[PDB]
């Protein structure tokens, strides 16, 4: 019934600071809290404090003392953490939870990268067979390469295909990222109707198309 | 801090059979949460106090427990119940978390489905020459891929990435990228992706010639 937006991602200097924000859609909770948890390397996770938007104190956790300052508009209940002096132990996605009493309800997360590198967008190259192979099913790709930095995202017809989608985890590689996602359909579905990759990377405010063409 | 340790870290279920995992606390607490991390979402509160289940969560879900020992039970494991679980405590401050069971789940042995990519003429004209090898819907999860170029085992600029466990038919798969520069690439003529798997005796050999 209620859904937490959060910020979008985000790449920061070493050193500089970043706000980034949970607003919580339309409610009537009033002794609610909002918790903010820090997951790194898609793995562990850390509670770095919390906030009673309708007038709480603060929880804090004393391990990131001058990193984290979290505070709430009253205006809008939305809720911000400020990370403060910035490095690359910092790198993280950082989630948002409301907790009220036995619901809980948590935000997408904002992935936060630390680093001198600027925004490059990815090449986006379309993976269509070689020479043949013939089956029953064919298998498409779309080769995302060079990019920084994370997250894409990779649709594949809008949306329309999904259940035979494999996107693969993002490698880095001197400084840059790579991935791939691959797609099977029945032989008598592509080149006879289109398929097309859809790559995002909010970085670069870039939404490609690729449709993919036999060779 | 109460610190909480999990066991197991890893583990592999039987579908069908009873599943339990653990959280050990450092000091007693009065209650216990637990968390599902399912690949490419946010954690979710699964079980709360110990012994709840929050909305939405199948009746096969259990917790159990007290003092410093708690569990997190599945009474029949099911394919969709692949997943990372957290437990949590909220009784010191600061609040903390466990390193996480990372579950997984048992089934037939699939080959996997092997596709080769020549490069792109859009990426060739840039001086690179990725050739893609997908190597999709496989099971056990352990696999290797080697690369031949003119029948010659390449080992140096490969990028390999592969996926949890699916959902739905708890499969793996997995990418290979061999980067060349496109000079190299067009001093070869045959490109060869094999797969070395349990599923067969020999490897699965997908290859094309540069034509
Ligand atoms: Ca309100």
């Amino acid at each position: 019934e209620v859904q937490l937006q959060q910020s979008g991602p985000e790449l920061v200097k070493p050193g500089s600071s970043v706000k980034i924000s949970c607003k919580a859609s339309r409610n009537t909770f009033t002794d609610y809290n909002l918790d903010w948890v820090k997951q790194s390397h898609g793995k562990t996770l850390e509670w770095i404090g919390n906030v009673y938007p309708n007038n709480g104190v603060t929880g804090y956790n004393q391990k990131f003392r001058g990193k984290a300052t979290l505070t709430v508009d009253k205006s809008s209940s939305t809720a911000y953490m400020e990370l403060h002096s910035l490095t690359s132990e910092d790198s993280a996605v950082y989630y948002c939870a409301l907790y009220y009493y036995d619901v809980s309800y948590w935000g997408q997360g904002t992935l936060v990268t630390v680093s001198s590198a600027k925004t490059t967008p990815p090449s986006v190259y379309p993976l269509a067979p070689g020479s043949a192979a013939q089956t029953s099913m064919v298998t498409l790709g779309c080769l995302v390469k060079g990019y920084f930095p994370e997250p894409v995202t990779v649709t594949w017809n809008s949306g329309s295909l999904s259940s035979g989608v494999h996107t693969f985890p993002a490698v880095l590689q001197s400084d840059l990222y790579t991935l791939s996602s691959s797609v099977t359909v029945p032989s008598s579905t592509w080149p006879s109707q289109s398929v097309t990759c859809n790559v995002a990377h909010p970085a670069s405010s870039t939404k490609v198309d690729k449709k993919i063409t036999p060779r | 801090q109460i610190v909480l340790t999990q066991s197991p870290a890893i583990m592999s279920a039987s579908p069908g059979e009873k599943v339990t995992m653990t959280c050990s606390a450092s000091s007693s607490v009065s209650y216990m949460h637990w968390y599902q991390q399912k690949s490419g979402t946010s954690p979710k509160r699964w079980i709360y106090d110990t012994s709840k289940l929050a909305s939405g969560v199948p009746a096969r879900f259990s917790g159990s427990g007290s003092g410093t020992s708690y569990s997190l039970t599945i009474s029949s494991m099911e394919a969709e119940d692949a997943a990372t679980y957290f437990c949590h405590q909220w009784r010191s401050n600061p609040y903390t978390f466990g390193g996480g069971t990372k579950l997984e789940i048992k089934r037939a042995d699939a080959a996997p489905t092997v596709s080769i990519f020549p490069p792109s003429s859009e990426q060739l004209t840039s001086g690179g020459a990725s050739v893609v090898c997908f190597l999709n819907n496989f099971y056990p999860k352990d696999i290797n891929v080697k690369w031949k170029i003119d029948g010659s085992e390449r080992q140096n600029g490969v990028l390999n990435s592969w996926t949890d466990q699916d959902s739905k038919d708890s499969t793996y798969s997995m990418s290979s990228t061999l980067t060349l520069t496109k000079d190299e690439y067009e001093r070869h003529n045959s490109y060869t992706c094999e797969a070395t798997h349990k599923t067969s005796t020999s490897p699965i050999v997908k290859s094309f010639n540069r034509n």
